[PDB]
RNA sequence: UGACUGCUCCCUAGCAUGCUACUACCG
RNA sequence: GCGGUAGUAGCAUGCUAGGGAGCAG
């Protein structure tokens, strides 16, 4: 704390008294010098701690306000944060069935109900283009979620039944394409 | 380490599903809660994975909900 | 808390065959859970006691509870902590316990 | 909480307590905001006020930061340091702050009542973000001085289109035409109930039906307004010309029916933004379709401020080129459901400034940019990150009425962000399409403001009307009804047989409202004749002091005709060299 | 802190003493200066301390009385709210059936559990599944508590209307099953 | 929508006591 | 020459009051 007038006064008094004492002198001069020195020393010493307490208190207050602002900010982005985190962990898991269904949904082939686990029960998906049908459906079997399923019904956007033999490269582009395959889980 | 990862992922997935107002359909919410509670009690890492597939199918079969493609282009899921 | 989990994993935790694993979680419940839990009062049945033996067991218990003192106190000697908690039904439509301890 | 003060380039958590938009000012910046004017109250993450119960201090210059709280002067525990001291105000970013050299930007334009011309003067003498602040504050002051008038209500109902109307307690009434839509709400006992959209002009109270209604007791009609949110994207994009025609899908055929299209096609080939200054008949009718056919798959977005002007192009944007490639979405408001509505996925998305979501696009071709501040430009440049821009428009197409004008009319060039740029750097395209508008209007209008750009394409058969007249005026609280030139128009239409096939537009709807009682010509408003331009016309002025007979406020509304016009003018300024056929009064 | 009653005397004595010191007079004037200034500062000390104690005492008293006033206002408003709630719930007692069953009592006292059972106008039933449904509220009118009730509405766990034509054995697994049935007392109360 | 107890850690404000220090009065 | 008294500053100790959090039945 060397930026206060009290420090300047105390330093000048210290220098004057020290020089006078080192020069050598009587008792009355020493007494007068110390009576004029100690008041300035106390004046300096009070502020020397008051300033420190003020500075640390200000630092703590700024810390607390930063923490409050950050918490208020954080509690307002939870949906996006959670979605990003979930997909990061889904990457890190690295499973074949999960990767299969995520890529299928990313290209457009999403399911319509909860995927069953038993050797029975119906599953319905939507196939929006011929390329997805070429990749997944070949023959009369269906490969989805790293499993095997058996096609039993095909329905178009007009809800008319389409037989499996109908679908072909050039024979397809005269149809309502968002097909709906309903299959059951092969053993 | 392959089991705690799937349990944490299941917790995060259930949180994400709850954020999308899924508990406004009692049957779907009951099924999701049952699956989530069953994953955390698993002991082997195959039943947990099939239940995880079943639970993720719920989120995937909601058209508007989220953007699968944007969330896959952010140096995220492949 | 993903940061703590990653920090713990980066230090050799949660490996296969370890003796320390997570078995404490937050479990979720469906809509009809409160009534299902309340329905456990069906295990409470009317029970008659052996009175000549209970009248002696109560004396022994009172002997156990003998080194204390008690009685009634005035309203200005009551100590309450956390006056910011619920007051029950139907008093929870207008305030907490502070409102009724001040009014 | 944590926003941005940008003139001092300082992130901030502070804001002025008593000001327009709760503006964000850094420590030194809030300081010279609170010493150059009187704003002795600020807001931070928490508001600065003494925390002892029962205490009250609005000022901040004497508060102290105590034990994790704030205390004050009159009630003083002073174990602290003052909040306002050493050229700064206590807050975060107390070290990473710069300050402002121009001390009186807010102190000049945020301290007046946001109605003088000096506001817009300084707004044009600003930066992009400073003028963004300006435009948002103009929208804020528009709404905040619109929310100071009454709410009309029908308490006992009469036959439709002729009702009774009492208003409010002591407040004044705004202007009278259909500019302010009376779309309020109905109250059963505590809630709000379906009412519809209404408009009050003629009063016995004659209403115009935006819809057919069965009015009940108490039904209240007034515009209830929200506040426009801050915007995050710039209005204009900086001028950078393209290296090549890289990234385009070229075509083989060349447009022939349009005689000024190929060079401008190449211009769009290497022009990034495009604005021109034109009346009706300047490519707005056919050049948009010319680009549509000349680049088929380019993401080209169109927009007009109202759906009836979007319709002027969209009516045959599906006929000239296939239907499957345009759309505009209709909210529910007068909007036209011609295209594939409720369909974000399209190619040539038509639009209205009022509403459109953001997915993606690549080329901008937007119609009039007139009756709004930088909001219109910024919402549409945020709508899409486009590789090409065409800002069809005019600083005099539908110049935004400056609510309650009090101090003169500013120069037309000083529009939102592009019109002052417009004829200081030159027109962006070579384009003039006078295939509907004749030369009789073009002569005067181009000799006045649109020099040498539009052609004298079509001649006139000496039917244009002149009759020397001074006129008398009679005004009302919000409009005016005309005795002389209305009578002269009547007795003029009684002379020519084939003149009762015109329009009867009015500076305020009162003129046609009064005329419908005894003749019955259709209602017309000077607000926006959206995409509806016709040849024969009856124009009227009634009272023309500051809104009409000043500058090209409606010189485009003087571009009425195709082979013949009437344009009544009761002053002696816009006739200097006009040569309409001189015929005496009857 | 600057216009205290002793401030004038203290400052005037200090000024006079220091002027005498600056006059360069003998040591007796210096001793008198020292004594007078010492006693002056000593007397200023308590005048500067007691006032500061008193101000803080007064401030504490003001704060306590303000908080007492706020507590009284809150008490008044909670009293008004409770009175309003009681008088509002009073207006649904159906004061003819209640009076009819009160007068039959031999002294005016009746169990509380039989008041809704004999005087209520509406009945609500919660049904777990279809097997329980077909045994309790089958049809359009059923009997319970020695009275006849007729169905008025049926909703599901999601609070959506359900028509009785689709509550069947085949269509049972397609409903949110905690169904709620509402009925009215027939021939009696509503 | 958030019960009754018990224990422990952290921060601030006040009170009481003690230690040291600096001036001043008194004998 | 020693002690007493009156303010002032720093430090330590125990309570009361307020706020945030953890565990157990
Ligand atoms: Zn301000
Ligand atoms: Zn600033
Ligand atoms: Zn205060």
């Amino acid at each position: 704390f060397s930026s206060l007038p009290s420090y300047a006064a105390f330093a000048t008094a210290q220098e004057a008294y020290e020089q006078a004492v080192a020069n050598g002198d009587s008792e009355v001069v020493l007494k007068k010098l110390k009576k004029s020195l100690n008041v300035a020393k106390s004046e300096f010493d009070r502020d020397a701690a008051m300033q420190r307490k003020l500075e640390k208190m200000a630092d703590q207050a700024m810390t607390q306000m930063y923490k409050q602002a950050r918490s208020e900010d954080k509690r307002a982005k939870v949906t996006s944060a959670m979605q990003t985190m979930l997909f990061t962990m889904l990457r890190k898991l690295d499973n074949d069935a999960l990767n299969n269904i995520i890529n299928n949904a990313r290209d457009g082939c999403v399911p319509l109900n909860i995927i069953p686990l038993t050797t029975a029960a119906k599953l319905m998906v939507v196939i929006p283009d011929y390329n997805t049908y070429k990749n997944t459906c070949d023959g009369t079997t269906f490969t989805y979620a790293s499993a095997l399923w058996e096609i039993q019904q095909v329905v178009d956007a007009d809800s008319k039944i389409v037989q499996l033999s109908e679908i072909s490269m050039d024979n397809s582009p005269n149809l309502a394409w968002p097909l709906i395959v309903t299959a059951l889980r092969a053993n | 380490s392959k089991m705690s990862d799937v349990k944490c992922t299941s917790v995060v997935l259930l949180s994400v599903l709850q954020q999308l107002r899924v508990e406004s359909s009692s049957k779907l919410w009951a099924q999701c809660v049952q699956l989530h509670n069953d994953i955390l009690l698993a002991k082997d890492t195959t039943e947990a994975f099939e239940k995880m597939v079943s639970l993720l199918s719920v989120l995937l079969s909601m058209q508007g909900a989220v953007d699968i493609n944007k969330l896959c282009e952010e140096m995220l899921d492949n | 808390n993903k940061d703590f989990y990653d920090f713990a994993v980066s230090k050799g935790f949660f490996k296969e065959g370890s003796s320390v694993e997570l078995k404490h979680f937050f479990f979720a419940q469906d809509g009809n859970a409160a009534i299902s839990d309340y329905d456990y009062y069906r295990y409470n049945l009317p029970t008659m006691c052996d009175i000549r033996q209970l009248l002696f067991v109560v004396e022994v218990v009172d002997k156990y509870f003998d080194c204390y003192d008690g009685g009634c106190i005035n309203a200005n000697q009551v100590i309450v902590n956390n006056l910011d908690k619920s007051a029950g039904f139907p008093f929870n439509k207008w305030g907490k316990a502070r409102l009724y301890y001040d009014s | 909480a944590v926003g941005a003060c940008v003139l001092c380039n300082s992130q901030t958590s502070l804001r002025c307590g008593a000001c327009i938009r709760r503006p964000f000012l850094c420590c030194k910046c809030c300081y010279d905001h609170v010493i150059s004017t009187s704003h002795k109250l600020v807001l931070s993450v928490n508001p600065y006020v003494c925390n002892a119960p029962g205490c009250d201090v609005t000022d901040v210059t004497q508060l102290y930061l105590g034990g994790m709280s704030y205390y004050c002067k009159s009630h003083k525990p002073p174990i602290s340091f003052p909040l306002c001291a050493n050229g700064q105000v206590f807050g975060l970013y107390k070290n990473t702050c710069v300050g402002s050299d121009n001390v009186t930007d807010f102190n000049a334009i945020a301290t007046c009542d946001w109605t003088n011309a000096g506001d817009y003067i300084l707004a044009n003498t600003c930066t992009e973000r400073l003028k963004l602040f300006a435009a948002e504050t103009l929208k804020a002051t528009e709404e905040t001085f619109k929310l100071s008038y009454g709410i009309a209500t029908v308490r006992e109902v009469l036959s439709d289109r002729e009702l009774h109307l009492s208003w409010e307690v002591g407040k004044p009434r705004p202007p009278l035409n259909r500019n302010y839509v009376f779309t309020g709400y109905r109250v059963t006992k505590n809630s709000k109930v379906q009412i519809g959209e209404y408009t009050f002009e003629k009063g016995a109270v004659v209403y115009r039906g935006t819809t057919t209604y069965k009015l009940n007791v108490g039904d209240y009609f007034v515009l209830t307004s929200h506040t426009v949110m801050p915007l995050s994207a710039p209005t204009l994009v900086p001028q950078e010309h393209y290296v090549r025609i890289t990234g385009l899908y070229p075509t083989l055929n060349i447009s022939d029916e349009f005689s000024s299209n190929v060079a401008n096609y190449q211009k769009v080939g290497m022009q990034k933004y495009s604005t021109l200054q034109g009346p009706p008949g300047t490519g707005k009718s056919h050049f948009a379709i010319g680009l549509a056919l000349y680049y088929p798959s380019a993401r080209i977005v169109y927009t007009a401020c109202s759906h009836a002007a979007v319709d002027a192009l969209c009516e045959k944007a599906l006929k000239y080129l296939p239907i499957d490639k345009c759309s505009r979405i209709i909210p529910a408001v007068e909007c036209f459901d011609k295209f594939k509505v409720n369909s974000t996925l399209e190619q040539y998305v038509f639009c209205t400034v009022n509403a459109l979501p953001e997915t993606t696009a690549d080329i901008v071709v937007f119609d009039e940019i007139s009756m709004a501040t930088n909001y219109d430009l910024s919402v549409v440049n945020a709508r899409l990150r486009a590789k090409h821009y065409v800002y069809i428009g005019d600083p005099a197409q539908l110049p935004a009425p400056r609510t309650l004008l009090t101090k003169g009319t500013l120069e037309p060039e000083y529009f939102n962000s592009v019109c002052r740029l417009m004829k200081t750097i030159g027109p962006d395209m070579f384009l003039g399409t006078c295939r509907r508008c004749p030369a009789e209007i073009v002569d005067t209008v181009s000799a006045l403001v649109y020099d040498n750009k539009l052609k004298a394409h079509k001649d006139k058969s000496a039917q244009c009307f002149k009759m020397f007249y001074k006129g008398v005026i009679t005004h009302d609280v919000s409009s005016a009804i005309n005795r002389p030139q209305i009578g002269v128009v009547r007795e003029f239409l009684t002379r020519n047989p084939a003149w009762r096939k015109a329009v009867f537009i009015s500076p305020y709807n009162s003129q046609n409202a009064v005329a419908s009682k005894i003749l019955g010509l259709p209602t017309q408003t000077v607000d926006s004749s959206q995409g509806s331009e016709y040849d024969y016309v009856i124009f009227t002025q009634t009272t023309e002091t500051a809104h009409s007979c000043n500058v090209n406020r409606f010189n485009v509304a003087i571009t009425r005709a195709k082979v013949g016009i009437l344009c009544i003018m009761s002053d002696r300024d816009l006739y200097d060299k006009l040569q309409f056929t001189s015929l005496e009064i009857p």
